[PDB]
């Protein structure tokens, strides 16, 4: 019964800094690895962060993630918003042998 | 401080042995108390340690659930109860103490030790002792001195003291140690050399005392007539 | 070869991603509790492919199915296949007027 | 078990005597400390040194403890008149989930010169014949050291049943005394012609015979 | 636990599909086998469900500061799972202990087994259950009928050693699939031959 809570609508003007949260209900957010996926409309999702702080080769440095384990919330910080950044963001978990998305 | 245990104790193979560890003074309710056993013929092994202030039992994986340790803080005395005694339990326990410290190692050390409870279990248990006097002969005595004494047989358990004329004879006395038998029994002797001039005037009697058996039998000795 | 996993992930139009189940090259399988007792996935190494079978499909099962490679069982789906469109409707295929 | 120690070591009164203790990588190799104890035969063991870095009260500074990685070593300087005891290794074992002691090293070489033994044979008395047993005792006294083997014979064949030998104790004049018994029955005691005990001490053999009839 | 003169794989220790939690910083989980270190230290202990959160580099609390301090340059992995059906029993399982009070901070990778009574004020107690002092060691509250936040969890730590020394442990080439009936190059102990 572990579900990740995400803000449905987030808007920000280009060039500023915005924070996207991902709150876990029952399980703690530092228990399992959290993966963020940025999916274009009409396109396959792509992994933009892994291990909750490590950026895969290819994505910009701005995709920075932080973990606030006291509030059981996973945070993804975006700096310098651009045109191509307009995409769906989903946070991933594992719980216990049952992968749960955001 | 000074921790004192009990003395020797002999039980049955299949009975329950109850021993106690006594602490004189204080510093017993603030440190963990363990038990260390030493066995002649092998090394030392550690059963487990008991924290007395909170009461948590912490034994070892090499020992199964047969021996239990209970501690009382009203009189600062810990009690040990062991059941199903086997043939390889003939050893001595000790009352140890744990004094923790800080460091990279953090190893448990036993700075304080007890005296020792001699717990031995075997067959051929406590029966009625038999005393046999020994008399000299005309062929074994050639000089001015003769060897004579008393023989103790079929006695259990150790120890047994031997007194000569209620302690009136001390010169030339000797007590021999015991020895294991195939049936699990001990035997000891005492021989005193006296001049032959006092044989016909002063009589000798052996006093055999047995404090666990609560028996005190005295038998006189008489010289042989034919030899 | 390589000791990696396979997983099926679906996404309804306008909704978030939903995890269906994951498979190994052996018979190890784990399914979502909401999708339990309905997901049947098998691996045929001879054809170098794996297939998923679904039972009792309703009109709410309309989602874009994504076959994504999964490197770490608790981690990222590094490679995502292109999503095929699945539509569930109750009629016979008929020509337009 | 997991700790192995040498059976005995040799030394001289005035040189350095060292010991080596080798175990495993999970009890002493992990980083735990050692505690060395002295097992005197007749009194309770006490604490000598803990952690190989501090000196407990009442312990002389001649004892030194070191941990050369996996193996731990203890070195002393000079052999005094109290080193006739046993040394043990004590360390916490993670596999055993508790403390385990070592094997033990005895520190002694010699100190027992020779002497001239004297034996005595005493036949059983009259009252011992009605108890359906026969305790044949052959006493050995005034000898040094206390290492005497006892052999029994009935002038026709050695007796290999019922033989016993007690450990010898210290006498008042710093000598040794011992006894040896033999369990027989009165039924066959009178059948044999004679009985005797045979002992050897550095090539010196003394034989004493008795006649029941 | 110290592992030396051995060699092993971490793939078996991951595909169990039974660990509730998994945390490894410092190295990527999928690229740690081929990277080779010298020694591996295994630190195994038990902890409650509300204290697995505090076991992370850079967090405070009452367990991560009084029992085991995690340094900033912590490159180990933490593997934890639930085994409440064996280490707990009805009637109250109090066999596990933990420390609640300490005089000051402690160095990382250091164990404390001091049973001395912690002093809060300036008056000595001479080791009694008197005033202005309390025992630092407290028993747990494990119960088989607990929820998901207070059961006994088994937490282990697998740190790595990096020094001027050879690798006691290493990640050797795995058992590649034995592909057949294809033109594939192989090297079976004496030759680098290509063929079906």
């Amino acid at each position: 019964n572990f579900m990740l809570t995400q803000p449905h609508s987030v808007s920000e003007s280009p060039g500023k800094t915005v924070t996207i949260s991902c709150t876990g209900s029952s399980g703690s957010i530092a228990s399992n690895y959290v993966q963020w996926y940025q999916q274009r409309p009409g396109s396959a999702p792509t992994t933009v962060i892994y291990e909750d702080n490590q950026r895969p080769s290819g994505v910009p440095d701005r995709f920075s993630g932080s973990i606030d384990s006291s509030s059981n919330s996973a945070s993804l910080t975006i700096s310098g918003l651009k045109t191509e950044d307009e995409a769906d963001y989903y946070c991933q978990s594992y719980d216990s042998s049952n992968v749960v998305f955001g | 401080v000074q921790l004192v245990e009990s003395g020797a104790e002999v039980k049955k193979p299949g009975s329950s042995v109850k021993v106690s560890c006594k602490a004189s003074g204080g510093t017993f309710s603030s440190y963990a108390i363990s038990w260390v056993r030493q066995a002649p013929g092998q090394g030392l092994e550690w059963m487990g340690g008991i924290i007395p202030i909170l009461g948590i039992a912490n034994y070892a994986q090499k020992f199964q659930g047969r021996v239990t340790i209970t501690a009382d803080k009203s009189t600062s005395t810990a009690y040990m109860e062991l059941s199903s005694l086997r043939s390889e339990d003939t050893a001595v326990y000790y009352c140890a103490r744990e004094n923790g410290y800080s460091g990279y190692g953090a190893a448990a050390n036993f700075d304080l030790w007890g005296r020792g409870t001699l717990v031995t279990v075997s067959s051929a248990s406590t029966k009625g002792p038999s005393v046999f006097p020994l008399a000299p002969s005309s062929k074994s005595t050639s000089g001015g001195t003769a060897a004579l004494g008393c023989l103790v047989k079929d006695y259990f358990p150790e120890p047994v003291t031997v007194s000569w004329n209620s302690g009136a004879l001390t010169s030339g006395v000797h007590t021999f140690p015991a020895v294991l038998q195939s049936s699990g029994l001990y035997s000891l002797s005492s021989v005193v050399t006296v001049p032959s001039s006092s044989l016909g005037t002063q009589t000798y009697i052996c006093n055999v005392n047995h404090k666990p058996s609560n028996t005190k039998v005295d038998k006189k000795v008489e010289p042989k007539s034919c030899d | 070869s390589g000791g990696y996993f396979w997983s099926w992930i679906r996404q309804p139009p306008g909704k978030g991603l939903e995890w269906i189940g994951c498979i190994y090259y052996s018979g190890s399988t784990n399914y979502n509790p909401s999708l339990k007792s309905r997901v049947t996935i098998s691996v045929d190494t001879s054809k170098d492919q794996f297939s998923l079978k679904l039972s009792s499909v309703t009109a709410a099962d309309t989602a874009v199915y994504y076959c994504a490679r999964q490197l770490w069982l608790r981690g990222r789906f590094d490679y995502w296949g292109q999503g095929t469109l699945v539509t569930v409707s109750s009629a016979s295929t008929k020509g337009p007027s | 078990s997991v700790l192995t120690q040498p059976p005995s070591v040799s030394g001289a009164p005035g040189q350095r005597v060292t010991i080596s203790c080798t175990g495993s990588s999970s009890n002493i190799g992990a980083g735990y400390d050692v505690h060395w104890y002295q097992q005197l035969p007749g009194t309770a063991p006490k604490l000598l040194i803990y952690g190989n870095s501090n000196r407990p009260s009442g312990v002389p500074d001649r004892f030194s403890g070191s941990k050369s990685g996996t193996s731990a070593s203890l070195a002393i300087t000079g052999l005094q008149a109290e080193d006739e005891a046993d040394y043990y290794c004590q360390s916490y074992d993670s596999s055993l989930s508790g403390s385990v002691f070592g094997g033990g090293t005895k520190l002694t070489v010699l100190g027992q010169p020779k002497a001239a033994p004297s034996v005595t044979l005493f036949p059983p008395s009259s009252e011992e014949l009605q108890a359906n047993k026969a305790t044949l005792v052959c006493l050995i006294s005034d000898f040094y050291p206390g290492a005497v083997t006892v052999a029994w014979k009935a002038d026709s064949s050695p007796v290999k049943a019922g033989v016993e030998t007690t450990t010898p104790s210290k006498q008042s004049n710093n000598k040794y005394a011992a006894s040896s018994y033999l369990s027989l029955t009165p039924e066959q005691w009178k059948s044999h012609r004679s009985y005797s005990c045979q002992v050897t001490h550095e090539g010196s053999t003394v034989e004493k015979t008795v006649a029941p009839t | 636990k110290r592992i030396s003169n051995c060699v092993a794989d971490y793939s078996v220790l991951y595909n169990s599909a039974s660990f509730s939690t998994f945390k490894c910083y410092g190295v990527s989980p999928t690229k740690l086998n081929d990277l080779c270190f010298t020694n591996v230290y295994a630190d195994s202990f038990v902890i409650r469900g509300d204290e697995v959160r505090q076991i992370a580099p850079g967090q405070t609390g009452k367990i991560a500061d009084y029992n085991y301090k995690l340094p900033d340059d912590f490159t180990g992995c933490v593997i934890a799972w639930n085994s409440n059906n064996l280490d707990s029993k009805v009637g109250g399982n109090y066999n596990y202990l933990y420390r609640l009070f300490r005089k000051s901070n402690l160095k990382p990778f250091e164990r404390d087994i001091s049973t001395e009574i912690y002093q809060a004020g300036s008056t000595p107690c001479n080791g009694v259950e008197g005033f202005n002092c309390y025992f630092p060691l407290q028993s747990y509250g494990f119960q088989p009928t607990n929820g998901v936040g207070y059961q006994p969890y088994r937490v282990v730590v697998l740190s790595f050693e990096l020094l001027h020394a050879p690798a006691t442990v290493c990640g050797p080439k795995k058992s590649t699939n034995l592909v057949k009936n294809k033109c594939v190059n192989f090297n079976f102990n004496g030759l680098t031959g290509t063929g079906v």
